[PDB]
RNA sequence: AAAAAA
């Protein structure tokens, strides 16, 4: 490789009660970042997220905003290109409801989440409320109109994401798990939103 | 790309109470396809499917030897989209999507490709999208499932690797389904045309096997503009109305 | 002969008032004179001659350039590759006029003088010099044969009287030629094998660089092609 | 405004009232400290300068 | 003929032919290369003011 | 410290040069004042596009540095605010490694900027200065000073340096150290003794290099 | 690219990392489960 | 104000419309969006409902213009080029006709200043273009852009017509307005100031140069 | 100012319970004034031959 | 849901292919599909040889829209700069609209804008081959208050009015280049060319506020027999459409339209038909 | 995305 440092390429790699910490604002190269960082029974994850923008596109006629979303592995390389990916696109068609685009006209939001840390002692499944958390601070602290805050949580590897208080529904995210778990996992989540949104809440008015 | 008068028409047609279609579909009726069959001799099995907007999809099957120790997934979908990168957004969501749906622990019994205690077969899903004017998600889905449905293999000689070398197997499984649906205002909607997508609230990816419901279940934002929030209630309908319907789209593709 | 260096002291005295030019350069801030290429210092008038291929666009000088576009305002011609265009307007031809725009298409010969250029602003040429009976060769340069040439063999050829170029090729064959300080060359005869004659010696000539061999080369580069 | 019934005022009124008193008025979770986990320590640091 | 346009060049000039010459009071009202009028416009006096 | 160079090698470049030290041989090119591109414009100063490729391989990160720290030497050198939103091209080709091009990149540098320098003046760009590089190396057991050393004195060499100074008023008087490269161990003293053998020798490649010029120039001239 | 490049260099350079701490000393693993033993 | 004074986005402020009984006689107050608010439609009792929602976290202003205009104040986006407005560009390139620039700056209304922070190495900073016509009021057909403007020169100008969403018009017509900063031989002199409106001279070197200058 | 976290994000963190997963060797994040650094070092085995 | 399963697969008129010679004969004038070289004159494309006066052609087999002068063409806009707006008609290349060719009443994005549909004509031609738009006239502006369906560009020939009026209140625009619009039937629609024997809102971006239901359903189903008369390749006219219209009404509900033995049998019906009273 | 007659 000609625009990194890879190595020797002959060689082989090696081979072998919630909580919440909220911190928004630490990022002086954004116009708005935020740390969430979850730790609950043997399972822990640390991950930020920085904004850039609104900023003008040259050219661009669009009479709303545009979101684009990336997740990056910061440490540990566990998830797989394709299912940041596919995250990402689940990410976007949330917030595209969540934020006021009509308030942006010609312009684009760029999101960078950072997934840094995460100890386990499906999978990626329990990352995403953890990433639509961050994502609203954010996206919140930048100064992006946002129409309701977007909170989610994770029962039985069933994801669903509220806004309006739980009332509806932003995005929805099944994977494994059983079948009927639905009127459970709405309930279960709709608790996890209302404890993440009141934090999140909190987080903003604090500091 | 359709202008805001088109846009407001379609959406104050689909958001009534007796939704009326562009096409005249009722929620459930489904657009007349045509699908091709076994049409690839180098290849273990073959796709090809039709829509009405123009779209098509060339699905081929192809496997090989391995062992199942070594290997937890004996089954790879790769999706190729025409005048679309490998790195693309869409193309690794939908590369991504479908290893879920088709996935040794999730919709696809691994019993099925074992062949001796030792080693098994490992079967290549190749994906060719020649033409897409919408999410492919649920083209790609019926073509995979009829390149199943009509698939040979060298047949076995031993037991518990030696081939036939005339003889063949034909894999006999089930192969999931993926059904994408449309919310528009308090309306769910069955296989959203080019248009209807573009002026819906909302959407739905929803898998089906063995007379029921399974994983993966997404909610997709079918544009970038309407996007908006849904009650609680058209999930529960959307999923019923996936529950009911599909014995019928399985017993038409099965023929 | 006296041979000069970059960031070396200059020997003319500050006290005596001296007019600038090319080669030198005056410091926006120290005020400070500074050569800043190599080559022989020239004391009449103060400048430095350099060795160069590329030419710049300056005041009073001319050049054979190339039409690569047209537009409504103006005509776009490079004087040379991948130097920036000059711009050659439509009132810069003799007998100008209003709605009616002079014949020129893209890729035809000009022999202009350059009129305005500023360092920070696109250059303009104009093919009426200002003025000296409104023909000096300026205009189109139909057919012929032009040569690519460093800067310091084109402006000797055009200015000094004592380059034994158009005088040795006056003998061997009748043509008429111009000459674009750009180091451009055009010149075109009757028959097709006495430009080829020309095109072959100037190669040379500019090649090895000698005074005293412009006659040997000339002598068997026209015997060549008989 | 006074195509639109007056009294109507008082019932969309009436009708908000009740909506934000049986929506963001109801809300009991057990209290979290905000202490870090991990990278929350060294993160939000207070620029310090040394001299 | 070499470059096949002839049967274009023939096509314009037909069209140019039958250029009909017509008052500006009894002129179409819709604007077209087939007829000529010394004032084209309802009301000429609009782009004299823009002017 | 016998070396070699020649000027105007390439035809269809603006400039160009072709240096020669021990084995190590870098051959340059310029091409400039042309029209630059829209990422690379300056409304001001002039833009410097710097490409150094490697004798064996293609251009990496080592090549990268290589790029960076020539810029370093040669931006000073010119005069920018001559051609305000222009181009100049220098690209370094270097033909053998003359050292070991795996752990040692060091001679290859100062080969870069000597022919840099020279295919600036043949380019003919305004250039505030002169400038000369040389290689500097101190072995572990001698512990001595080696001004311009060769493959073998490097592999056994504790510390590798590289000194490039600005030279002006008849190539004796230095106005500015440009670069001053150094890696390896080594402490303060053995510092002050580089620059007091470095910079006898840079002058004495500087007048090396002057002489080189006249030859060249005065014929066109 | 360059600071990779950079942090590279200098690493080898200062003489951090000698080539002979870097040398893997293997040990193996019989069957009794499995005990692995290295020698010391 | 009845209503909350402290907002978070997604909290209920104001319904659609509002009354109050004074002076025997009913006053309509009636509620429009603003800057940092969305009107949105909720249901409740199986019946729309439509209020003003904040979208932006901060503290609610109800203020009144010769009607009550809710907005949200934030503890930069909403400050755009608008006509009328004064704003400092920087020039980048010279043309003969003309003269294109970039937005840096916006002055603020009663100086303050809003400064619009972007990348100017990669253009997604406004870019703006003054007219050779729209330099000065004194001879506005013949105008020698070399001798007004020059690369680097901070000029003070004022927009307007926005045009297309590419570039700005502005325009130096007036004294306070021209070029404000810039140095000797495109930077690479010392500072100079401004004296004559068409006359600008350094203090230090003692060179002068051509700009068009504004007044102190 | 400097102020760093060693061996935070590295499976020898904890000397009772050390993660299965992490791969990483040794760890150090740093953050001097508004600038942050996260360094996480990884490894592998080469046959020299 | 439908699907179709097979396995194992996947005075004449001249019929010509590119590089054969159509005639020795230097005297015709050479059209479209031929090329001149050497006094003979050969084909370019594959299709029918057309022989019309002094004029030799070749007519393709395929190919897309032709602009020519006076047709009524609808179309998207696909791009606005300058003074001009670019618009597609579906043809080789995007028509453009000068701002003097539309009608200002008493920023040129506030008037028409990228995806907006419109009906025009075409005002001149250039030397291209592209096409110069007019939209001047109280027959043509800015398309709304209906729905839009592509076919085909041959199926649509070339008439004295495209614009025709239908049962079930609703109204067509025949475009030449293939592109139709339905829409609910207006005060000029019902009254245009009989009036003749006998401004602001016109750029609009909304449409009829009170749109109702026997017009929606009129609207899909007239959609529905047009895009079947294109399925069977018949070329679509006004009387082809209402015929459509009215022997679509034997199915009950519109969606069973969209089946491909249903269009093919609405099809059928009318060629049978207009053969049998026909002769 | 200027052009032709007088
Ligand atoms: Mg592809």
């Amino acid at each position: 490789d000609r625009r990194r440092l890879l190595g020797p390429a002959a060689a082989k790699p090696m081979a072998f009660e919630q909580e919440l910490s909220l911190h928004t604002g630490f990022i002086e190269n954004c116009n708005g970042s935020a740390l969430v960082e979850a730790r609950s029974l043997g399972h822990q994850t640390s991950l930020i997220t920085a904004v850039y923008g609104p900023r003008s596109i040259r050219g661009s006629f669009t009479s709303q905003g545009t979101i684009s979303i990336q997740l990056k592995n910061g440490l540990l390389e566990k998830y797989n290109t394709n299912e940041l990916k596919e995250v990402s696109s689940f990410l976007m068609g949330i917030f595209n409801s969540v934020v006021n685009l009509s308030r942006y006209p010609k312009s684009g939001i760029d999101i960078f989440v950072y997934l840094t840390y995460d100890k386990d002692l499906s999978q990626i499944s329990s990352l995403i409320p953890h990433c639509i958390t961050s994502i609203t601070l954010a996206l919140a602290d930048a100064g992006i109109e946002l129409v309701d805050m977007a909170g989610a949580g994770e029962a039985n590897g069933t994801v669903v994401s509220f806004i309006k208080n739980g009332e509806e529904i932003v995005g929805f995210w099944k994977d494994d798990g059983d079948d009927e778990d639905l009127l459970e996992c709405l309930d279960r989540c709709k608790e996890q939103y209302n404890r993440y949104r009141d934090l999140m809440i909190s987080c903003l008015m604090n500091q | 790309s359709l202008s805001v008068a088109e846009k407001s028409y379609l959406y104050d047609s689909l958001a009534s109470t007796p939704s009326i279609r562009p096409d005249g579909r009722l929620p459930h009726q489904f657009r007349p396809i045509e699908i091709f069959t076994d049409f690839l001799p180098s290849s273990n099995g073959s796709s090809r499917i039709i829509a009405s907007d123009g779209s098509e999809c060339i699905v081929s099957i192809k496997s090989k030897v391995v062992d199942h120790h070594v290997e937890n997934e004996l089954l790879q979908v790769d999706v190729d989209i025409a005048g679309q990168r490998d790195d693309a957004l869409v193309v690794e969501t939908i590369t991504s999507l479908l290893n879920k749906v088709l996935k040794s622990g999730s919709g696809v019994d691994s019993s099925k490709l074992q062949l001796t205690k030792k080693y098994s077969f490992k079967i290549f899903v190749d994906v060719l999208v020649i033409s897409s004017h919408s999410h492919p998600v649920s083209l790609i889905s019926f073509a995979i499932y009829s390149a199943l449905n009509s698939t040979y293999l060298p047949k076995l000689i031993s037991a518990f690797p030696t081939f036939h070398d005339y003889d063949m197997v034909k894999l006999d499984i089930n192969p999931p389904l993926v059904f994408i649906l449309a919310v528009v205002g308090n309306n769910m909607l069955l296989d959203p045309a080019a248009n209807e997508s573009e002026v819906a609230n909302n959407g739905l990816i929803i898998s089906w096997s063995n007379g029921k419901i399974t994983s993966p279940i997404r909610s997709v934002a079918l544009n970038d503009s309407n996007v908006k929030s849904f009650k609680p209630h058209l999930l529960k309908q959307g999923l019923a109305m996936v529950e009911k319907y599909a014995p019928d789209v399985v017993r038409s593709l099965e023929n | 002969s006296t041979f000069i260096f970059p960031g070396d002291s200059f020997p003319v005295d500050p006290t005596t008032p001296v007019k600038l030019g090319p080669g030198i350069y005056c410091d926006p801030n120290t005020q400070e004179i500074r050569p800043v290429n190599t080559g022989v210092l020239h004391v009449s008038t103060a400048y430095i001659d350099y060795s160069s291929k590329r030419y710049i666009p300056s005041v009073n000088d001319f050049v054979i350039g190339v039409i690569i576009g047209t537009f409504s305002d103006s005509y776009k011609v490079s004087l040379q590759n991948f130097s920036s265009s000059v711009s050659l307007s439509y009132m810069a031809f003799p007998n100008a006029s209003k709605k009616n725009r002079p014949t020129l298409q893209v890729g035809d010969l000009v022999y202009a003088r350059v009129c305005t250029a500023e360092k920070e602003l696109e250059a303009e040429i104009e093919c009426f010099d200002s003025t000296t009976g409104r023909d000096a060769g300026f205009g189109i340069l139909e057919d012929g044969m032009i040569i690519d040439v460093n800067l310091n063999f084109a402006r000797q050829l055009l200015f000094n009287n004592d380059f034994p170029l158009l005088k040795v090729l006056a003998a061997h064959t009748k043509f008429e030629v111009a000459i674009g300080l750009n180091g451009k060359i055009w010149v075109k005869c009757e028959e097709l094998s006495n430009t080829l004659a020309c095109y072959r010696t100037i190669m040379e000539c500019c090649q090895k660089n000698d005074t005293a061999a412009f006659k040997d080369i000339a002598k068997r580069q026209f015997k060549e092609i008989l | 405004l006074e195509t639109i019934s007056v009294p109507q005022i008082r019932d969309v009124m009436e009708r908000f009232s009740v909506l934000c008193n049986s929506n963001i008025s109801k809300s009991r979770a057990k209290p979290v400290t905000n202490s870090s986990i991990l990278l929350g320590k060294i993160l939000p640091r207070e620029e310090h300068d040394i001299a | 003929i070499e470059s096949n346009k002839l049967a274009g060049v023939l096509y314009e000039s037909r069209n140019v032919a039958k250029r009909r010459f017509e008052y500006s009071k009894y002129r179409p009202l819709t604007p077209s290369s087939e007829v000529y009028s010394p004032i084209e416009k309802e009301s000429p006096w609009k782009i004299l003011m823009y002017q | 410290m016998s070396v070699q160079a020649e000027i105007g090698i390439l035809d269809h470049v603006d400039g160009s040069s072709e240096f020669v030290s021990q084995d190590t041989k870098v051959i340059c090119s310029v091409t400039g004042p042309i029209e630059p591109k829209a990422r690379q414009e300056l409304p001001t100063q002039l833009a410097l596009e710097i490409i150094v490729r490697p004798a064996k391989g293609v251009a990496t990160t080592r090549e990268k540095v290589l790029e960076d720290k020539l810029r370093a030497v040669l931006t000073p050198l010119i005069t920018r605010h001559c051609y305000p939103r222009q181009l100049c091209q220098i690209t370094c080709q270097i033909l053998e490694s003359g050292e070991d091009e795996a752990e040692f990149s060091l001679r290859e540098l100062s080969c870069c900027i000597n022919a840099a320098f020279l295919a600036l003046v043949d380019a003919g760009i305004a250039l505030n200065s002169m400038c000369a590089s040389i290689p500097i190396a101190i072995i572990k057991d001698t512990s001595d000073i080696i001004v311009d050393p060769t493959a073998e004195q490097l592999k056994i060499s504790l510390s590798v340096h590289t000194l490039a100074l600005e030279f002006v008023n008849g190539g004796k008087v230095v106005k500015n150290v440009l670069l001053l490269d150094s890696n390896g161990d080594f402490n303060e003293d053995q510092l002050f003794s580089l620059l007091e053998l470095g910079e006898q020798k840079c002058q004495e490649l500087v007048t090396n290099i002057r002489r080189i010029i006249q030859d060249n120039i005065s014929p066109r001239l | 690219m360059t600071i990779s490049q950079k942090l590279h260099d200098s690493i080898l350079h200062s003489r951090i990392l000698p080539k002979k701490a870097l040398k893997v000393k293997a040990g193996v693993r019989s069957a009794n489960t499995f005990s692995v033993l290295y020698p010391d | 104000f009845q209503f909350p004074e402290i907002a978070y986005p997604g909290k209920l402020i104001c319904p659609q419309y509002g009354t109050e009984n004074k002076d025997g006689e009913d006053i309509i107050f009636n509620y429009v969006p603003g800057p940092g608010t969305k009107l949105i439609q909720y249901e409740h009792n199986g019946r729309t409902l439509e209020a003003i929602t904040a979208t932006l976290v901060g503290t609610v202003r109800c203020e009144e213009e010769k009607n009550i205009l809710v907005s949200v104040l934030p503890g930069f986006a909403n400050n755009l080029p608008k006509e009328g407005d004064i704003v400092l560009t920087r020039v980048t390139r010279l043309s003969l006709q003309r003269a294109n620039v970039e937005i840096l700056a916006v002055e603020d209304k009663p100086a303050t200043f809003s400064v619009s922070q972007a990348s100017s190495d990669l253009g997604e900073t406004f870019r703006g273009i003054i007219r050779s016509q729209d330099v000065r009021s004194t001879d506005r057909d013949r105008v020698k852009v070399i001798e007004c403007f020059k690369p680097g020169d901070i000029v003070r100008a004022q927009v307007l017509s926005l045009g297309d969403g590419t570039n700005y018009y502005l325009t130096t017509a007036r004294n306070d307005l021209g070029v404000v900063f810039a140095r000797a031989a495109n930077g690479a002199g010392g500072l100079m100031y401004a004296t004559d409106w068409q006359m600008m001279t350094s203090p230090v070197t003692g060179a002068t140069e051509k700009r068009k200058c504004a007044k102190p | 100012d400097v102020a760093i976290e060693n061996n935070t994000l590295s499976r020898y963190a904890d000397a009772g319970n050390i993660d299965t997963k992490n791969n990483i060797l040794g760890s150090n994040v740093l953050k001097s004034g508004k600038t942050i650094v996260i360094t996480s070092i990884t490894g592998g085995i080469i046959e020299e031959t | 849901i439908t699907i179709t399963k097979r396995n194992g697969a996947f005075s004449d008129s001249q019929i010509v292919t590119p590089g054969e010679l159509v005639t020795d004969d230097p005297i015709w004038m050479r059209g479209h599909g031929t090329y001149f070289l050497d006094n003979m004159t050969y084909s370019s494309v594959a299709g029918t040889v057309s022989r019309v006066n002094r004029l030799l052609s070749v007519i393709p087999l395929k190919g897309r829209y032709a602009p020519e002068t006076g047709d009524h063409v609808v179309g998207r806009i696909a791009e606005v700069g300058n003074k001009r707006w670019k618009v597609d008609i579906g043809g080789k290349q995007h028509a453009v609209l000068m701002l003097g060719s539309v009608n200002l009443p008493g920023q040129m994005r506030s008037f028409l804008k990228e995806g907006d549909l419109l009906n025009a004509e075409v005002q001149s031609l250039f030397q291209d081959g592209s096409a110069s738009l007019h939209t001047r006239s109280l027959k043509y502006g800015k398309l709304r208050n209906g729905m839009f369906c592509q076919v085909p560009s041959s199926l649509i020939v070339r008439a004295k009015n495209h614009t025709h009026n239908l049962p079930g209140n609703i109204t067509v625009v025949l475009g030449v280049n293939g592109y139709i619009w339905l829409r609910k039937t207006s005060q000029m629609d019902l009254a245009r060319d009989t009036p003749s024997a006998n401004s602001w809102q016109i750029y609009s971006d909304e449409n009829d506020p009170s749109i109702s239901n026997n017009i929606r359903q009129a609207i899909c189903r007239y959609a529905n027999v047009i895009k079947a008369l294109a399925f069977c390749e018949i070329g679509i006219t006004q009387q082809r459409i209402v015929s459509a219209y009215e022997a679509s009404m034997v199915y009950s509900n519109v969606g069973e339209l969209i089946e491909k033995n249903v269009m093919e049998s609405i099809g059928s019906d009318i060629l049978t038909a207009e053969k049998m009273r026909g002769n």
